[PDB]
């Protein structure tokens, strides 16, 4: 259907402004940082995929909880995402982020990320490398490549 | 003037990918038009360059098959698709190709790469590799 | 036809403004041993575009302790008092050509601080409202030595016509005349459009976000325009003012040309500026202008008004 | 024996009921602030029930130090160093009701 | 024979570690008179 | 078959012994029974027919393993079966208040939910649960509550031990009851049939509803009973809205507006593509007063006592709230007047 | 042994005090810092075509963990757990039997990929060089499932991997 081919290209065209466009939010809590920073750096230089990183939760659309998440920090990090306007996307960097880590079994500790807010790409490692944080930014590219959202509109 | 000679390498470098083609289809879907010795292409058609001049990090790189394992890659390329031989020279961890120094033959090695596959229907999906502990006791089936 | 002029003057604006977008982050990332953006479109080409469709896309949020009505305004009153300010200019021949399109500028830019003002403001937000405040006193230590020092600069020109501009430039540039003036007013234009040594209002390192901090998608897409957008029409405002061009009446694209590249130029050391210096404090700010260039413009305001008379080179009124 | 304030349970005493002033008085601020969804009653009966958890205290100093602690999570209340997700685990609204009869305990699991 | 990673015989050459930020520019006074000199052509 | 012995305290990592797939799962009752069932450690299969960002909301509401998403079509009986094959319970939310092109009234209350129940017996699905307005009538005005009877006529034929769950206007944060209510404001004055005096309705909080749906596949005589749903007090429509109105602080403007032109002003709103604001329906279903049916058990019978409206309407209403207001207290504005 | 930083006197002599003066008033020190972010413009950027361009690597390298074989066939693993007592985050859960052989086999391997600390213990631990954490770095999953390995899904990355892990281990060997 000539509806059905109009939905997909604007999809198409939405997806590429969304992937190309992935503003990350200045948040990092931990060591996971430091190779964020690294990606940020020359090397790995993310400002090439259009990884900008904007402080404001507003002004960005992806988190990336780089580091150990307390249990005292576990509310900012909530009320920072719902803050942020959507589409928003959370990668969940390093084992301490995704459950926990080293430090899985402390009473201090939040074992994941998950349990607080929902994640879409998980980056293993402690510390992941940057250029393993850099695959993740790039297959959350892809994720959402594959969205389908005025698709689904159409047809429901 | 040594400028001349710079747009002669850049003309260079369009008749080296294959013509203008060529040149526009590699930038697009590698961003780089450098034109670099062919070290070898693997079976699943990743070719591998290297150009020694270029300073270290970017001596050695891949141009992505557009096809796969089954998936369309002209567009869509990932580190996972790198073959485990290709992989220590394309990371520096050896400086002999896999053509030169082919790796050990073993029967369980994998025969395929398979790139990951994390939101496709051949993700790993966990599960317990371990037997129940506990037998229960099954009724007996007669009356009485 | 008019209309068409209108449309042909905002449209290309606010294209260069996306596309400035891009220099800047590929001339930062060079200088800084990076590579700007190269991956969304040949060269990075198509970068500003995905960004504009991306914040356009994006919810916007309006916040809970938020005044609406200016909050919204706001980005409204910043986007188009920039693209107002280019109409004047004359490139070579201006769109509305006005016998005082100087003071029409300098009332333009004074109108639009109120944007930041209102927006952070209305944010209802610690941190805009801080920012909001910072931007107060920017005004406050630039606009004098700013109006000063286009009246001395002007005193040459015996008008406040920017065409005239074109004339009395016509055998050497003005920066040779008054290149103290001229630097003086370059840190002011960097001032004035809240841009890096002078990034106060925003202060992302200090404030999260300043003024914008409660902004999100069409409205941040805005505001950024505004900016870009003011900070090529201030570098063209300096081309015309100091860096004169040669104009064959015949042939007006050659001006044109030469005009767009000086502007091209000082835009770029405006990014230039931006990677290399670090940031001042707006106490220091609000010091450098008042203690240091307020005198120094009085004293050569007072100089370029006797200069003429001594020297019997009073511009002509007409 | 050293005693921390009090040499005597009646000053201990004193003191629970001046902590006890200042959380009653307290409370609404806290409603409003935290913009809670329970009403000063509801607060107030949460601050007797904790009052009341450890009325059984019979030695001076730890009512002393328990009143130190009230203290210390009065100011964090006063101020906002805690967020509404910590006022509100007062009210243990997630945790489901766990029954108390011996009945419900042997249908349920095999916790003692 | 022992093979470790070793100084090279005779040590490595030395590495320089002090500041050697360079002397560069005019004198003021020249600068003041290129400024001067700029000036009063640009008013004649 | 598919028996489990329940493990744990009730905790997140606990196995409840309950697996359940929740179809319409991504919506305003599918959340909160989602994480219900979560937090218990049941095992919940979802079923999603749209993106998956929209699910992403109900990832966390599980421990690891214990929500698995499977896409599935309402009209592709395969996917059902796929869906409900491992299940020992299944609870179908699948209800739209506003027709669409693709799915009409009749599929997604009549033929889904018969699919759905015709699937569940097939496979060997010990219980099902599931949900149609308690005003729901064959005979009655509304298109909505017509097409509800009728499902809930076929899926007592498909699964003739399966608990049907009647409930009236649900109220939450995400409702579209209040918030139907409050976002009139921006209309100008708020337009009722007869002023709201001639109807009654009796509003259920969400929390309530999922507790009950969770309590009744906990409880064995849940099997084969027809449940309503219905909150501690019946309010006339002008006093709610007018409390909706007072609690979010915003100016109540009541105009009485004739049926038809209610009508046809609800077939102007249908005409958006997207999500529509009002239907006919809609107007329908909210001057239809909320029946009372003594004969069905309710809330009382599965150990959840009803919240009152007053309690939570403050969650609901205070976003409506401007920024002088935000801050005001529940107890500012007194209960209203309830007919009962 | 020790150095003072600042400590120094500004000369005051007319021809210094007209060089500083020169510095305030014609800007000097900011243009020098203005021309070493142009020198740094015309400089050969250091960004690598990623992923075309991968970054360098040690032979040593610690990534995704894997069990090896030996050149039979068998699995090298002896259940010796010791690797699991030595996890320093214990993300290794391993159990064992008599196998139909008799062979002392592991019928639980698991390694938590995300309790995991990637400290490399257990790959010098391990006595049979069974457990060894391979080159791969990029095994990045959407779900938090995906990370919690099983002793199928380690075998099966041993087998992947076996070309360049036997590769490196030989590079490696004679340093440990
Ligand atoms: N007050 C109340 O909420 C009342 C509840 N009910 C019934 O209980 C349920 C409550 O849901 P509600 O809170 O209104 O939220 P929703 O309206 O969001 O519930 C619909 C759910 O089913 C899915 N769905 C909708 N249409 C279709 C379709 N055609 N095919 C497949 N899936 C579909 C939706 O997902 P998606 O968005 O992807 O389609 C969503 O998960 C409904 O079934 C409703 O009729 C009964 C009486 C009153
Ligand atoms: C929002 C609600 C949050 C409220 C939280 C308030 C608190 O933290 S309560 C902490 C204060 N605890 C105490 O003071 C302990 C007092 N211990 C005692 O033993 C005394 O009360 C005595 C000795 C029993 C005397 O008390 P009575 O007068 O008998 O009774
Ligand atoms: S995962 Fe490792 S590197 Fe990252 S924060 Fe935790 S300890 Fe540090
Ligand atoms: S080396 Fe690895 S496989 Fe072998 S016993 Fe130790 S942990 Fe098990
Ligand atoms: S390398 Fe991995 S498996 Fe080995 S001890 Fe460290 S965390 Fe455990």
């Amino acid at each position: 259907s000539r509806g059905e081919y109009v939905v997909a290209k604007l999809d198409d065209l939405v997806n590429w402004a969304r992937r190309s466009s992935l503003w990350p939010m200045t948040f990092g809590l931990a060591c996971c940082a430091v190779e964020m920073m690294h990606m940020a750096a020359p090397r790995y230089d993310m400002d090439r995929f259009g990884v900008v990183f904007r402080a404001s939760p507003r002004q960005s659309d992806v988190m990336i909880v780089a580091g150990t998440l307390t249990n005292k920090m576990a509310p900012a990090l909530r009320k920072v995402y719902d803050q942020m306007p959507e589409p928003r996307y959370v990668v969940s960097m390093g084992s301490c982020a995704n459950g926990g880590g080293y430090y899985h079994y402390s009473y201090s500790v939040v074992r994941g990320c998950d349990r607080i807010v929902p994640v879409d790409i998980y980056v293993p490692g402690c510390p992941p490398t940057a250029e393993a944080l850099l695959y993740g930014i790039l297959q959350l590219q892809r994720k959402i490549k594959r969205e389908k959202r005025l698709r689904i509109w159409y047809r429901r | 003037m040594e400028l001349v000679q710079v747009l002669r390498r850049g003309l260079q470098q369009v008749s080296g990918h294959g013509g203008l083609r060529g040149y526009l289809r590699v930038l697009f879907r590698a961003n780089d038009v450098r034109v670099g010795t062919l070290v070898g292409e693997d079976k699943y058609g990743n070719k591998y360059y290297e150009d020694n001049k270029q300073f270290f990090g970017r001596h050695r790189w891949v141009i992505y098959t557009t096809e796969m394992n089954g998936r369309d890659t002209f567009w869509d390329v990932d580190g996972s698709m790198v073959p485990p031989e290709w992989h220590r020279w394309l990371h520096c961890m050896t400086d002999d190709p896999p053509t030169t120094k082919p790796p050990t033959a073993r029967k369980y090695i994998w025969t395929n790469h398979k790139f990951n596959v994390s939101g496709t229907p051949q993700q790993y999906v966990p599960y317990s590799t371990t037997r129940k502990k506990i037998q229960e006791w099954v009724p007996p089936s007669t009356p009485y | 036809m008019f209309m068409i002029n209108i449309l042909s003057l905002i449209i290309p604006i606010l294209l260069a403004v996306a596309f400035l977008t891009l220099v800047e982050r590929k001339v930062l990332g060079y200088m800084q041993l990076r590579k700007g953006p190269n991956v969304v479109g040949p060269y990075g080409l198509l970068q500003p575009i995905a960004d504009a469709l991306k914040l356009f896309t994006k919810e916007p949020l309006r916040p809970a302790t938020s005044s609406i009505s200016m909050f919204i305004i706001a980005p409204i009153l910043a986007l188009s008092l920039a693209l107002t300010m280019w109409v004047p200019l004359p490139m070579p021949y201006p769109l509305i050509n006005m016998n005082l399109g100087v003071l029409f500028m300098l009332a333009m830019s004074s109108l639009a601080v109120y944007s930041i003002l209102w927006s952070g403001w209305a944010s209802n937000s610690k941190y805009a409202l801080i920012g909001a405040l910072r931007a107060v006193a920017q005004t406050i230590s630039y606009e004098v030595t700013l109006a000063i020092i286009l009246l001395s600069v002007l005193l040459m020109n015996g008008s406040y016509t920017l065409s005239t501009l074109i004339t009395t430039q016509e055998h050497i540039w003005m920066i040779f005349t008054s290149w103290p003036l001229a630097m003086m007013w370059f840190i002011s234009t960097l001032a004035e459009t809240n841009r890096a040594p002078f990034d106060l209002t925003e202060g992302e390192s200090e404030l999260v976000s300043g003024f914008n901090v409660e902004y999100a998608a069409g409205p941040f897409a805005m505001f950024f325009m505004a900016e870009y957008a003011n900070i090529i029409m201030m570098n063209a405002f300096t081309a015309i003012l100091f860096l004169g061009a040669s104009h064959d009446p015949h042939t007006p694209e050659l001006y044109t040309i030469n005009f767009v590249l000086k502007t091209l130029a000082l835009t770029i050391t405006f990014l230039w500026i931006r990677a290399s210096y670090p940031r001042f404090r707006y106490d220091q700010l609000m010091h450098l202008l008042w203690k240091s260039f307020l005198p120094l413009t009085l004293a050569l305001c007072m100089w370029h008004i006797s200069l003429p008379i001594m020297t019997a080179s009073i511009p002509p009124q007409s | 024996v050293k005693p921390i304030f009090s040499r005597d349970m009646n000053e201990a005493k004193r003191r629970v009921r001046e902590l006890y002033r200042a959380w009653y008085r307290e409370v609404p601020n806290t409603v409003h602030l935290f913009q809670l969804d329970i009403s000063v009653k509801q607060g107030r009966d949460k601050v007797r029930e904790m009052f009341m958890k450890n009325a059984h205290v019979t030695d001076p100093r730890v009512v002393d130090l328990l009143v130190i602690k009230g203290k210390m999570e009065l100011e964090e209340t006063i101020n906002v160093w805690k967020q509404r997700t910590h006022i509100m685990r007062f009210f243990h609204e997630t945790e489901a009701p766990r029954p108390t009869d011996f009945l419900s305990k042997f249908y349920v699991g095999h916790d003692p | 024979k022992v093979k470790q990673d070793m100084p090279p015989p005779g040590g490595y050459g030395p590495i320089d570690y002090k500041r050697n930020l360079p002397r560069r520019g005019l004198s003021g006074y020249s600068m003041f008179a290129v400024g001067i000199g700029t000036l009063l052509f640009g008013y004649w | 078959h598919h028996a489990l012995i329940p493990h744990g305290k009730g905790g997140r990592s606990s196995v409840s012994g309950i697996v359940a797939t929740v179809f319409g799962a991504t919506g305003f009752l599918g959340r909160y029974v989602v994480n219900h069932l979560g937090r218990m450690g049941s095992q919940v299969i979802v079923p999603y027919r749209c993106e998956p960002y929209d699910t992403m909301h109900l990832r966390p509401m599980g421990d690891l393993g214990q929500i698995i998403f499977m896409e599935w079509n309402g009209k592709d009986k395969d996917s059902i079966r796929k869906v409900v094959e491992h299940s020992n319970v299944v609870i179908n939310l699948v209800g739209r208040e506003w027709e669409t092109k693709n799915f009409d009234f009749e599929d997604v209350f009549v033929k889904i939910p018969h699919a759905i129940a015709q699937v569940s017996k097939e496979a060997g699905v010990e219980k099902l649960i599931h949900i149609s307005h308690l005003n729901a009538d064959i005979k009655s005005p509304s298109r909505y509550l017509r097409s509800k009877a009728v499902g809930e006529k076929e899926v007592r034929a498909a699964f003739p031990e399966a608990t049907i769950i009647k409930p009236s206007d649900i109220f939450g944060r995400e409702d579209r009851f209040l918030n139907y209510f409050a976002s009139m404001r921006w209309f100008g004055g708020v337009p009722l049939i007869s002023l709201g005096k001639e109807t009654v309705k009796q509003p259920v909080y969400i929390v309530d509803v999922s507790k009950g749906i969770i309590n009744a596949i906990k409880d064995p005589d849940a099997k084969g009973k027809t449940f309503a749903f219905v909150g501690p007090n019946r309010y006339l429509l002008f006093d709610l809205v007018q409390y909706i109105f007072a609690v979010a602080y915003r100016p109540f403007l009541p105009y009485p507006l004739p049926h038809f032109a209610y009508r046809w002003v609800g077939r102007l709103f249908e005409v958006s593509p997207f999500e529509p604001w009002t239907t006919r329906d809609k107007v329908e279903r909210v001057h239809m007063s909320d029946m009372t049916l003594p004969h069905l058990p309710g809330l009382e019978d599965l150990g959840i006592q009803a919240t009152p409206l007053e309690l939570k309407a403050i969650e609901v209403l205070r976003r409506h709230r401007t920024y002088r207001w935000l801050t005001s207290e529940m107890e500012d504005v007194k209960p209203a007047k309830t007919v009962n | 042994t020790y150095k003072f930083v600042n400590m120094r006197e500004p000369s005051m002599d007319m021809k210094s005090v007209t060089d500083r003066a020169a510095q305030t008033l014609l800007w000097t020190e900011l243009v020098r810092g203005l021309g070493m972010t142009l020198s740094y413009l015309f400089r050969e950027p250091a960004t690598i075509n990623y992923p075309f361009e991968k970054g360098p690597l040690s032979p040593r390298f610690r990534g995704e963990h894997a069990l090896r074989r030996y050149p039979s066939g068998e699995e090298r693993c002896i259940a010796c757990k010791l690797c699991e007592a030595v996890c320093p985050a214990q993300a290794i859960t391993i159990e064992a039997e008599p196998r139909a052989d008799g062979s002392r086999r592991t019928t639980r391997y698991d390694i938590d990929m995300t309790k995991c600390i990637y400290c490399g213990f257990c790959q010098e631990a391990c006595p049979v060089d069974a457990i060894v954490e391979g080159p791969n770095f990029e095994f990045s999953t959407e779900t938090h499932e995906e990370l919690l390995y099983n002793k199928e899904k380690l075998l099966n990355n041993g087998d992947k991997w076996e070309a360049e892990i036997a590769a490196n281990i030989q590079a490696d060997y004679l340093y440990r």
